[PDB]
């Protein structure tokens, strides 16, 4: 599992809501998280399984 | 919205709602084909909502019309969040109405000090608060030094800040795109800042002023 699936969400200084997916380490579970729509960080994906493929395991 | 207050139904007649799925910015209407938005609150395609005031309820007044076309400024920079503006073409014109009207876009620049009102369906950061619900908030226009001050360095001239630096009343994320009107015209497009509402970090605008010739000249543009 790369370490930036470690890594808290980020929602960025832009004010859009966009859905967005990010790897929450603590329970171990692929979660939504508001995303601003600029400056994203890498445990931001668009998709369930995107989260999952990268930061689901090792 | 943080610290604002519900607008009365259909007073922000330009007022739209980007969906695309579900609200996710904010837009104004200039006229019966085209919207104002962010640049970063670009998609290919999306459905835009007039004649809104709670997203989330059927009240006969509104129009899902689809886009046709979504052009970006061509100068903005995500990391920079400069020349934060595009303007999308419905794929049929809005019906003007007592709900659905046009704002003006600005003949001049406001100045710092103009008491403005911004508008949207984002944060209120308050369980009181319904976002569904349009928010409406009156701010005012800080000067450059002040803004720049907040923001070392970030500040473009295709910005600038309004709120209070004491914080406490801001637009937050989901109202991006939105509309920032000072005295009937369209002065800036809701774009970022650091937080929402905290002391010291007021919200940064798009300034629309300084986007007249590239607006107009793109509207004309078939
Ligand atoms: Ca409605």
């Amino acid at each position: 599992r790369p370490d930036f699936c470690l890594e808290p969400p980020y929602t960025g200084p832009c004010k859009a809501r966009i859905i967005r997916y990010f790897y929450n380490a603590k329970a171990g579970l692929c979660q939504t998280f508001v995303y601003g729509g600029c400056r994203a960080k890498r445990n931001n994906f668009k998709s369930a399984e995107d989260c999952m493929r990268t930061c689901g395991g090792a | 919205i943080v610290g604002g207050y519900e607008c009365k139904p259909y007073s922000q007649p330009h007022q739209v709602s980007l969906n695309s799925g579900y609200h996710f910015c904010g837009g104004s209407l200039v006229n019966e084909n085209w919207v104002v938005s962010a640049a970063h609150c670009y998609k290919s395609r999306v459905e835009v909502r007039l004649g809104e005031h709670n997203i989330k309820v059927t009240e006969g007044s509104e129009q899902f019309i689809s886009s046709s076309r979504v052009i970006r400024h061509p100068n903005y920079s995500s990391y920079n969040i400069d020349n934060d503006i595009m303007l999308i073409k419905l794929s049929k014109p809005a019906t003007l109405n007592t709900y659905v009207q046009p704002v003006a876009l600005p003949t001049s620049c406001a100045p710092a000090g103009t008491m403005c009102t911004v508008s949207g369906w984002g944060n209120t950061m308050s369980s009181t608060a319904d976002s569904n619900k349009l928010q409406c908030l009156n701010i005012p226009i800080l000067s450059y030094s002040d803004c720049n001050n907040s923001y070392p360095g970030m500040i473009t001239n295709a910005m600038f800040c309004a709120g209070y630096l004491e914080g406490g009343k801001d637009s937050c994320q989901g109202d991006s795109g939105g509309p920032v009107v000072c005295n009937g015209e369209l002065q800036g497009v809701v774009s970022w800042g650091y937080g929402c509402a905290e002391p010291g970090n007021p919200g940064v605008y798009a300034k629309v002023c300084i986007f007249n010739d590239w607006l107009t000249s793109t509207m004309a543009s078939y």
